[PDB]
């Protein structure tokens, strides 16, 4: 798995415009092999719209590096957060729909996302 | 589209000086890192110098330390390479690059097309 494909497994869902039930994060955190991962975001936009962020607004990454990029547009995202009834073998998540700007770190000679940093 | 504009390459005698200029044209914010890379035939692309948009974060490959100065206009998408005491081993294509981190070229996404620098003997 390249860093780009890890980013797509861990955060992309082009197959929906927005989380489809209060169980979306229970169905997807297990399904993309993240179960617990306390917090995670899926982005409901096409792969090309997410790759286009790597040539938009350059900002600092949380890890101190400086190749992160924040979307000019708000995007549909699902925020997945551990409830208070969730210890790992059975991991329960609160599904929350949001429209937000995203920040990703970008790499490669196809210059593409390899890390989801934040949303704002 | 952002366009990397990039001038100053050419042909000088050993010990001579050149100055490379570069601007990211059409970008409305300020790229945090901009730096310079080079590549001789059949050889790895290697980092030469990088600098952040505040004048800080400066970095140099050891083979050019003492002989090339990078500089930028603070808060702007320009970067310059002043090359002094050039050697035959400095003969290479030199590329402008913007928007990445230090001399980690995989982190850079905007690249200029490169100008020849040749140093005769
Ligand atoms: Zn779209
Ligand atoms: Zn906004
Ligand atoms: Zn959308
Ligand atoms: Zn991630
Ligand atoms: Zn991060
Ligand atoms: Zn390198």
């Amino acid at each position: 798995e390249t860093a780009a494909a890890k980013f797509e497994r861990q955060h992309m869902d082009s197959s929906t415009s927005a989380a489809s039930s209060s169980n979306y994060c229970n169905q997807m955190m297990k399904s993309r092999n993240l179960t617990c991962k306390p917090v995670n975001t899926f982005v409901h936009e096409s792969l090309a719209d997410v790759q286009a962020v790597c040539s938009q607004k350059n900002v600092a990454c949380k890890n101190g590096q400086t190749n992160c990029y924040q979307s000019y547009s708000t995007m549909s995202i699902t925020d997945c957060r551990e409830t208070g009834s969730s210890k790992y073998p059975n991991c329960a998540y609160k599904t929350t729909q949001a429209n937000k700007h995203i920040i990703v770190a970008c790499e490669g000679n196809p210059y593409v996302p390899v890390h989801f940093d934040a949303s704002v | 589209q952002v366009q990397m504009v990039e001038s100053g390459g050419g042909l000088v005698q050993a010990g001579g000086s050149l100055r490379l200029s570069c601007a990211a044209s059409g970008y409305a914010y300020t790229y945090i890192y901009m730096g310079w890379f080079r590549q001789a035939p059949g050889k790895e692309r290697e980092g030469v110098a990088a600098m952040d948009s505040g004048g800080g974060g400066t970095l140099y490959a050891d083979s050019v330390k003492g002989r090339m100065t990078i500089s930028r206009d603070k808060g702007k998408n320009t970067v310059y390479l002043q090359m002094d005491s050039l050697k035959p081993e400095d003969t290479a294509t030199y590329y402008c690059a913007a928007g990445g981190y230090e001399l980690r070229d995989r982190t850079y996404g905007q690249w200029g097309q490169g100008t020849q620098v040749t140093v005769s003997s």
